[PDB]
């Protein structure tokens, strides 16, 4: 089904009509009525530090390693969160806790390199690796933006209650 | 109408490869064998040619391995092992062709082993 | 399992043969793929004829040119393998012309026959290094002004061989050879276990 | 063997349009070194010219000639068109870039793998 | 050198990096040949080293104005390839975003044409309808933009509970706001001037320079690969195509006004008429097990360690599958050796096709009237440049 | 200092980077949280673990805890079970 | 009779039976040339031949436009011009003659 | 295989024991498949690996805690496909699709044996087996691995 | 403690030379972080200009290469921690106005002894010390004394510490070059003794960069006193009008007084922002070069110094006009060398 | 929220009721041709014209 959107007698009535439109800009002043009535209109800004736009559970945002609730961490370097992170940002080399069990001993997200995909946050069987809510994290310098493990797990350390809270949210759509 | 050459097609000089990589390395075409672990054999068929491994220096700051070499990661798949010399010889990369190795017939039979003789 | 409509493979097959039929001297092999679409494959000399035939004849008019794409088999003596894709708005349809160019063999160029290979056949070159006779203007559109190297050859480093920073004692910016400080992790992933073609 | 022609059928006739660029080149050097105020001397410039000219002068087959000259071709038309900026033209000078010996016993004491 | 002057990349007026080496007698414009390639960036020789789905994230970025819409074209390609097609509900589900993201393309193709023009007060206002939906796009995918939700087998999880009342109040009133730009551009005595009769393309010219899209569709060509070619469910729906006469940059922008139109009445059905059912492929083979089964059923972990560490496995295979991206027709030609990474993935943009008819489009015009093109072909120089 | 006592060391020529900002380390080190886990006893042979709470743990694993000489560790939660 | 056509470009073509008779018998008489079993002759011959015969049949060029398809009457004219241009290039190119060479062997094995 | 599974029953766990300081075996992953109890005893002539018990908690455990000790020890971990015992060294240091694999030649005795030495970030992880049918046909010393 | 060098040589390699450089914000510094970046040493940098100026030296230093510590002078602690991880410290401490709060002596000899000194104590492999070139402990200016009197007391805080000894410098952004060639403010451009009996002989910065770097990375240099001068002397005249003659700006060398003159730096001294010439700069740049009979710098150090003529279109190009500044230094004469 | 006042100001200069839809959210053989012809799309009964 088509529609034409501009497919198209000559009378005082209609010409004088015209006429009016070019001589006195009838139409321009018909725009200019639009933006007075905005003018009165409440205007949508927030304050950005006091209010904040808002996002729902599943919003990516910064990187955290999350902890079982006992205190062990939770990532067992099965290292397909590596396999499957499309810019190479995670670097994982892992060897045995003399606990016997398995740990990363280096855990690297390049932050810069990452494009914030979530797919990291998809494949963790243990889920160990989540897109926390933070978006507020720039930094002055190019190497704070590197995170090791031990920044990760600070940072799940310090999320870990919306961490919770948001995947609490969302696993049963997962 | 077409004209002769007995140049080997040598196209060095339209490839557009720096001379460093293109005189001091050497590429080996080789069908890749099979990881032990594993007892599929789809990964024993097609021919591969790859690089000279080159210099994997630790990273300082990260600690994250660091190549200068930009021919390492590339490994390209040849059907034939005539097809994948032709390559070489017209990029003029340096070559040295391994023959396939494929498994020897074993003859084997549930009722041999169960001979008390042997 | 998608919704085939085997109304449409004959039909496509059909023209598939009346085509090979009218230019019985190009075309080396047509064929109706399962996904239902059609590729006749011509000689590189069949570049022109072929595929004015298909712009300009009542029984199949294939006015506009979709895309002009060279994949790169390295193994094939032929390296290259010109892929012109081409849609009919009036008999509403698909099919793709494709044909063999070695790296200096050259094709001919379709900017007579559809103007919009102009900038394609120059993407062509300047990734693949094919080259295309009676272009009105050929010269490297994506890459840098002084790239050298054709990138998408399969022969060609991710990375490349030059990369640039700002060096301050010269003051402007410079190549240099490509340093990367983590190198691609090139993966493994092909199975040793092969899936029985159903 | 059996080899279609691109340009020319033989290597006699591609080696004229090699001199025509040449020429070209040569005679674009000074304006280039003028119009892009690069820092360089036109003779040097022309020297520059002359190393790549030669630097492919082992090639024999005629096609892989009549495929130089186009890209050389197409080369001059960028410089000659303002299209390279300067980065892009002193870049042939290598200028920042440190030189690396060839000598056996400097790579020895260098690098891993030479 | 007819006083050849760069249009220059840093130009507001150039959307994102062009520079448009124009020779210029005065205020003449004799030939334009636009540069390409400030924004390549490797995008499809990336995706040859990476696995199906570690290479959607690429598509939302080739043009990432239509995020998702660019999606559906690789979904659809890896579908085919697999012989595989998505449920029922996930159909709808990217009809619904499919359509919603055709408004947030309009809505940047005709305030951002006004800001080059000079009017700036129809951007903000839209906008802030843009940041609306955006928000609908975090609430099904986690991002505002660039959401990789339309995976190669459906979506990658149901919406959200609650989003369709949303996509609602929004829809509702969306209409009005289109309103307001119109009480502002359609009719004013002078947007028509600047736009009317400028970038004429005759309908035979169109077709042969490849255009596709609206600029096809502005000229009179009736051609809308959603209702010539259905994908998707955009079948089980009911739209008008808009097209138009006296094809020039006023007629074409009423198009892409009307469409903005017709995806509020696509959008109202798949609303009206959404599935009850799942949002993926059900063949653990395609798509990825569900969380609950990959950690208690031994089938799904090896499945879901398989998907994630190999891939697909799509068998050998080649295809052309074409779209109608907001912008024009996007197509991926994905070939595909039986590995899980693909062997090449040409996109087609609509805008390659667009950008080299600004020579044949702006003949003897003035410089203002170049920058009015630019915009009415919608470029996007991550499509062009990929 | 950390987890796996990562040591710039007095003579790297790395450990300058920390002058004038600190190093990142971790309290309540997990190498020692789980030890300070007690031991789940149970009755049956053998024993699951979910990791507590089904779609939010790991992959649910059955534990041998049939020897009182060892207290079963699941391979994901280091939780040692005791018979 | 009609105002325009929709395609921008186009412009009506008054006389358009008259016109398009004149094209395909042109047409029609190019292909007089080609050898005799030549498939574009036989082929393109039958479907020009139908074309006018439809086109001397029909006086009404509306119900000309939904006999032969083409939408508009003037495409119909551009297409079958379009044809007798590619009937004179194709004698030229002389497509009927067997093929140029064959593919080299493996050049069209997908599976590689 | 299968897509998806329908056993909603429970699982069985087996008991992990020592069967030396290079096998670490993970035996609650045997399939039953009886390829350690052949090479154990046909390849190599240790003939200890064998079958204890019947019905579903037969398991292919030593029958009294004796190490295996024996050279060709390690080719156990390179036949098992299932990943019950493995290597205790390379436990978790790595996983196989980074590993880049260079195939080169046993030095450290005078067979020669064909090897494939795997390399992750430029240091050796693994050694394991490449065949040459003449000289190693699949199997490696475990002083060579 | 080192560190093996790996790498092939450009950035994000290591050569394994940590240096702690103090002055580094100076015109000859910019160059040493330049090479000392480039070949992938990690540098650390004290700074006490504000961060915004030190911005333009992290771009050439590699992710982590290049670390900026907070020093003041007056303060021994911080010199204390810069060294603390260093084991080369090179000193470019050094200036041509004494400021109010930093004499001649603190500059040259006071400040680079407690930096030294302090090296030392950290057990830095080698120091190298920067002191102006024909520096004796009687020269007529303050400054050039003053820097004599410091190469001597480092040497007993920090012994066989490297002291490489440059000439006023030729490079962009430096003055005996730009100097001259912004006499053009000035109508006339006064010269003593009409610019002769001053022979001067520059040397490229980066030349001087290079050899510094180069001792870094060589054992041959231990108490050496290097000299880099340069591949050509000249009377001051040439420089001056050869100069001019690139900035393609009249010349008018008009006989002036040192007397007089040494007040019309004292004028300029006097100015708070930066006095541009001081009554010491005037007296040095009317001290004669001195001849070479020293440890050989350039060269001996590994570098072939960079004749003027062919880098002065590069520091001069900015002083031209709207046309001035297309010509070339080819088409243009080269002025007489005078190696008297 | 607005004084009916200026809101009306707002809709009499508008022409339309903003109130209705807010800014502020709230709570021999034969010739084969490919395929058919394609048949012309139909004029849409809602809106020929605009
Ligand atoms: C001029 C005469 C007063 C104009 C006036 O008050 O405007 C609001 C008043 C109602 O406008 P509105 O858009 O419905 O106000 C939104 C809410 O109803 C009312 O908004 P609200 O719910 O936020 O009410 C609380 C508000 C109440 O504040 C006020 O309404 C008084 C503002 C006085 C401005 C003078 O106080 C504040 O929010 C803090 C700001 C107080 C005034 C800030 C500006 C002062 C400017 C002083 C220099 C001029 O406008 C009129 O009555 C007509 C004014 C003439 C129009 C032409
Ligand atoms: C001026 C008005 C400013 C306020 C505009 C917004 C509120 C009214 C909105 C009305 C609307 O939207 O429709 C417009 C309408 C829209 O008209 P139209 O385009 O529908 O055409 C009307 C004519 N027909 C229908 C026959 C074609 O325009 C008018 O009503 C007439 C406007 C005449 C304007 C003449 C020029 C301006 C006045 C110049 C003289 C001086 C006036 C006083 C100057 C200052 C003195 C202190
Ligand atoms: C006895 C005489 C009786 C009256 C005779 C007619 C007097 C007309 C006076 C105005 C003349 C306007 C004019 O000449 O038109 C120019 C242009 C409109 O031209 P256009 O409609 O495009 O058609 C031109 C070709 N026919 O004008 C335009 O529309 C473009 C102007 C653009 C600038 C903004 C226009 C809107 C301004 C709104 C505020 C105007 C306030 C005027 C009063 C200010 C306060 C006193
Ligand atoms: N042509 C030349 O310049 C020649 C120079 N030399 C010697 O070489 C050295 C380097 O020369 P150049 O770089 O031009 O000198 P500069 O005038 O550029 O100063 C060098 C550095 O020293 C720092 N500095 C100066 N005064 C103090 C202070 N009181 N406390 C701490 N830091 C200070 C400055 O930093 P900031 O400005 O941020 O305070 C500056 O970055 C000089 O010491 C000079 O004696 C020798 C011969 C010729
Ligand atoms: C400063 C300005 C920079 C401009 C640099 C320039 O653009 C880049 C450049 O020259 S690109 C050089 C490539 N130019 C060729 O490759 C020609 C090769 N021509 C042949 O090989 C002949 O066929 C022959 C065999 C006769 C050579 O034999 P001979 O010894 O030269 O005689
Ligand atoms: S996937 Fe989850 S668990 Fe496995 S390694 Fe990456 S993070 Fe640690
Ligand atoms: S081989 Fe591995 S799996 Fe087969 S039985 Fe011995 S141990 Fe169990
Ligand atoms: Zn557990």
């Amino acid at each position: 089904t088509y529609k034409y959107v501009n497919k198209k007698e000559v009378d005082m009535k209609s010409a004088t009509d015209n006429a009016a439109r070019i001589l006195m800009w009838t139409e321009l002043i018909r725009g200019l009525g639009m933006t007075l009535s905005y003018l009165f209109r409440e205007p949508a800004t927030i304050n950005y530090p006091f209010e904040k736009g808002p996002l729902s559970p599943r919003f990516r945002g910064e990187h955290a390693l999350r902890r079982y609730p006992s205190g062990e961490e939770r990532c067992i370097a099965c290292k397909l969160c590596e396999a499957i992170c499309p810019a190479q940002a995670i670097t994982i080399e892992a060897e045995p806790r003399a606990d016997g069990s398995r740990r990363t001993t280096r855990y690297d997200i390049d932050m810069t390199k990452c494009i914030y995909c979530g797919f990291c946050q998809e494949a963790c069987p243990v889920d160990a690796i989540v897109e926390g809510p933070n978006f507020e994290f720039s930094t002055e310098t190019h190497e704070e933006l590197l995170y090791n493990k031990e920044k990760l797990l600070n940072n799940g350390d310090k999320w870990e209650a919306e961490i919770a809270a948001n995947i609490q949210a969302d696993y049963l759509y997962r | 109408q077409l004209i002769t050459v007995d140049e080997k097609l040598d196209i060095t000089t339209l490839t557009g490869v720096p001379e460093e990589h293109i005189k001091t390395r050497k590429v080996r075409i080789f069908v890749p064998a099979r990881n032990n672990m594993q007892s599929g054999v789809n990964n024993t068929k097609k021919w591969k040619m790859e690089f000279d491994t080159r210099e994997r220096w630790e990273n300082p700051l990260m600690g994250w391995a660091s190549t200068a070499d930009p021919l390492s990661n590339m490994v390209l798949t040849f059907s034939a092992k005539e097809d994948a010399i032709a390559f070489a010889e017209k990029n003029g990369w340096s070559y040295d062709v391994e023959e396939k190795k494929v498994p020897k017939p074993k003859s084997k039979s549930y009722g041999a082993n169960f001979s008390w003789n042997k | 399992v998608r919704p085939r409509s085997d109304v449409t493979h004959k039909q496509l097959s059909a023209f598939g043969e009346y085509v090979a039929e009218i230019l019985p001297k190009y075309v080396q092999q047509v064929q109706v793929s399962c996904l239902d679409e059609l590729e006749i494959c011509i000689h590189p000399d069949g570049v022109i004829p072929t595929l004015t035939f298909l712009r300009d004849h009542t029984n199949a008019q294939f006015k506009s040119l979709a895309d002009l794409t060279a994949v790169d088999v390295p193994t094939r003596q032929n390296r290259f393998e010109i892929v012109y894709n081409l849609l009919s708005l009036r008999f509403n349809s698909r099919i793709r012309v494709k044909t063999y160019a070695d790296e200096l063999t050259p094709i001919d160029s379709i900017v007579s026959v559809h103007i919009a290979a102009n900038w394609y056949e120059r993407e062509v070159w300047d990734m693949f290094g094919v080259f295309f006779f009676n272009h009105p203007d050929l010269r490297r559109i994506l890459t840098d002004y002084g790239f050298e190297g054709h990138p998408f050859r399969k022969d060609f480093p991710l990375t490349g061989y030059v990369e640039l920073r700002y060096d301050d004692e010269v003051k402007r910016v410079v190549a240099e050879p490509v340093e990367l400080a983590q190198e691609f992790r090139k993966f493994d992933l092909n199975s040793p276990w092969e899936a029985f073609p159903a | 063997t059996s080899v279609k022609p691109i340009f020319s059928r033989d290597l006699n006739e591609a080696k004229r349009r090699v001199r025509e660029l040449y020429r070209a080149w040569y005679r674009e050097v000074p304006n280039t070194v003028h119009l892009m105020q690069l820092d360089i001397t036109v003779k040097q410039g022309r020297d520059k010219v002359r190393e790549m000219f030669m630097k492919n002068a082992h090639v024999t087959d005629p096609r892989v000639v009549d495929l130089l000259v186009i890209k050389g071709k197409m080369e001059l038309q960028e410089t000659i068109k303002v299209w390279k900026q300067r980065t892009h033209v002193m870049r042939f000078f290598h200028e920042t870039e440190t030189p690396r010996p060839k000598d056996f016993l400097s790579k020895f004491y260098m690098g891993h793998d030479p | 050198t007819n006083m050849t002057l760069n249009f220059g990349p840093q130009h507001p007026a150039a959307h994102g990096v062009l520079r448009l080496v124009l020779e210029l007698s005065g205020e003449m414009v004799r030939k334009c040949d636009p540069h390409i390639g400030l924004l390549h960036r490797g995008t499809e020789k990336l995706i040859e080293y990476k696995t199906y789905l570690q290479a959607l994230p690429y598509f939302d970025r080739l043009d990432y104005v239509s995020m998702m819409c660019n999606e559906q074209a690789y979904s659809i390609a890896v579908e085919k390839l697999l012989n595989i097609q998505p449920p029922p509900r996930a159909q709808w589900i990217r009809v619904l975003f499919g359509e919603i993201t055709r408004i947030l393309n309009h809505i940047m193709a005709v305030t951002t044409h006004a800001l080059d023009i000079g009017a700036m007060t129809p951007f903000f206002w839209m906008f802030e309808e843009r940041e609306k939906m955006f928000e609908f796009y975090e609430r099904v995918s986690g991002a505002r933009m660039h959401a990789a939700y339309i995976r190669p087998g459906g979506v990658h999880q149901d919406l959200p509970l609650g989003l369709l009342d949303d996509i609602y109040e929004f829809s509702k009133n969306f209409s009005l706001r289109i309103d307001e730009v119109e009480e502002m551009l359609t009719n004013n005595r002078i947007w028509r001037n600047r736009t009317v009769d400028i970038g004429v393309v005759t309908a035979e010219d169109a077709l042969n320079y490849g255009f596709s899209g609206v600029m096809l569709r502005g000229s009179g060509i009736q051609w809308d690969l959603r209702k010539t070619q259905p994908y998707d469910v955009y079948d089980q729906v009911e739209f008008d195509v808009p097209i138009g006469s006296r094809g020039d940059c006023y007629d074409r922008y009423l198009c892409r006004v009307e469409e903005m139109r017709q995806s509020l009445r696509i959008i109202e059905q798949c609303l009206n008429k959404m599935p009850p059912g799942e949002i993926k492929v059900d063949d653990a083979k395609v798509s990825p097990p569900k969380r609950a089964e990959m950690k208690t059923s031994m089938e799904s972990l090896i499945h879901h360690f398989k998907l994630y560490t190999e891939g697909y496995q799509v068998p050998p295979g080649a295809t052309y599958t074409a779209i109608e991206a907001p912008k024009g027709e996007f197509g991926v030609y994905l070939v595909s050796d039986g590995s899980s990474r693909p062997y090449r993935c040409k996109i087609k943009a609509p805008g390659f096709a667009h950008l080299a008819g600004l020579d044949k489009m702006s003949k003897g015009h003035m410089l203002a009237d170049v920058v009015a093109i630019i915009g009415t072909q919608d470029i996007v120089f991550g499509e062009i440049d990929r | 200092i950390t987890h796996t006592g990562q040591v710039y060391d007095e003579k790297d020529y790395r450990r300058v980077r920390f002058v004038d900002r600190q190093k990142e380390v971790n309290e309540n080190f997990a190498i020692d949280l789980i030890a300070q886990q007690p031991v789940n006893e149970v009755e049956h042979r053998i024993i699951a673990c979910d990791g507590g709470g089904g779609a939010l743990g790991h992959p649910k694993v059955y534990i041998n805890l049939d020897k009182e000489t060892k207290t079963g560790t699941c391979g994901y939660c280091g939780l040692q079970f005791k018979q | 009779l009609k105002k325009t056509t929709g395609l921008v470009g186009l412009a009506v073509c008054d006389t358009p039976h008259e016109r398009l008779t004149i094209l395909y018998t042109k047409t029609l008489d190019i292909l007089k040339h080609f050898p005799k079993h030549a498939a574009y002759r036989k082929y393109t011959e039958q479907i020009t031949n139908e074309k006018l015969d439809m086109v001397k049949a029909e006086p009404d060029v509306k119900k000309l436009e939904a006999l032969l398809q083409g939408g508009e009457v003037e495409e119909v004219i551009l297409q079958a011009e379009k044809e007798l241009s590619l009937a004179r290039k194709m004698l030229k190119w002389k497509p009927w003659e067997p093929l140029v060479e064959e593919p080299p062997a493996n050049q069209w094995k997908w599976p590689i | 295989g299968s897509d998806r599974s329908r056993f909603l029953e429970g699982k069985r766990a087996v008991e992990d024991k020592n069967i030396g300081p290079l096998v670490k075996t993970i035996m609650t992953r045997c399939i039953q498949c009886t390829r350690c109890i052949r090479f154990a005893s046909e390849i190599a002539g240790v003939d200890d690996l064998g079958t204890t018990g019947r019905g579903n908690d037969m398991q292919v455990g030593t029958y009294i805690e004796k190490m295996f000790m024996s050279e060709l020890s390690g080719n156990v971990i390179d036949i098992c496909p299932v990943g019950a015992l493995t290597s205790k060294p390379y436990a978790f240091t790595a996983r196989p699709w980074e590993t880049r694999k260079t195939e080169s030649i046993d030095v450290m005795d005078a067979v020669g044996s064909n090897i494939v030495v795997s390399t992750r970030t430029g240091e050796v992880m693994r050694i394991l087996p490449r065949m040459h049918e003449d000289i190693n046909e699949e199997w490696i010393s475990d002083k060579t691995r | 403690h080192a560190v093996i060098p790996h790498g092939k040589g450009g950035r994000s390699s290591v050569s394994g030379v940590v240096a702690t450089v103090f002055g580094a914000t100076g015109f000859l510094g910019r160059y040493v972080v330049n090479h000392l970046g480039r070949m992938g040493s990690q540098v650390i940098i004290p700074y006490r200009c504000d961060v915004y100026d030190i911005m333009h030296l992290r771009l050439m230093g590699d992710l982590g290469q290049l670390t900026f510590l907070e020093w003041d002078a007056r303060d021994k602690d911080s010199i204390r921690k810069a060294v603390q991880h260093s084991n080369v410290v090179i000193n470019l401490i050094g200036r041509e106005w004494e400021t109010r709060n930093f004499d001649f002596e603190d500059v040259f000899v006071n400040i680079p002894r407690a930096i030294a000194q302090a090296s030392k104590e950290a057990g830095v492999e080698r120091f190298i010390h920067v002191s102006h070139l024909n520096a004796s402990m009687k020269s007529s200016s303050k400054s050039l004394r003053s820097k004599a009197v410091g190469e001597k007391e480092v040497r007993s805080v920090f012994p066989e510490a490297i002291i490489i000894r440059p000439s006023d410098i030729f490079g962009r952004e430096d003055r005996f070059l730009n100097h001259f060639a912004n006499y053009r403010w000035f109508l006339a451009v006064p010269l003593v003794s009409l610019g002769f009996k001053t022979v001067k002989q520059p040397v490229y910065v980066a030349d001087v960069s290079k050899g510094i770097v180069n001792a870094t990375k060589d054992p041959d240099a231990v108490g050496k006193t290097f000299a880099f001068t340069g591949p050509n002397r000249y009377l001051l005249f040439h420089l001056v009008k050869y100069i001019f003659g690139m900035t393609h700006r009249t010349f008018i060398p008009y006989p002036l007084p040192l007397f007089v003159y040494s007040w019309i730096g004292k004028l300029f001294g006097l100015s708070p922002f930066e006095p541009w010439t001081t009554k010491d700069k005037v007296e040095r740049i009317h001290i004669s070069d001195v001849m070479p009979t020293d440890l050989p710098g350039l060269e001996d150090l590994g570098v072939q110094p960079t004749p003027l003529e062919l880098k002065s279109i590069e520091v001069l190009r900015r002083h031209r006009t709207y046309r001035w500044l297309s010509s070339e230094i080819e088409e243009t004469k080269p002025a007489k060398t005078v190696n008297y | 929220s607005a004084t009916r006042v200026i809101q009306k100001l707002r809709n009499w200069a508008s022409g339309q009721d903003l109130q209705a839809k807010l800014q502020l959210r709230y709570q021999e053989k034969k010739a084969v041709t490919p395929a058919p012809p394609m048949k012309r799309w139909e004029l849409s009964k809602d809106q020929p014209y605009l």
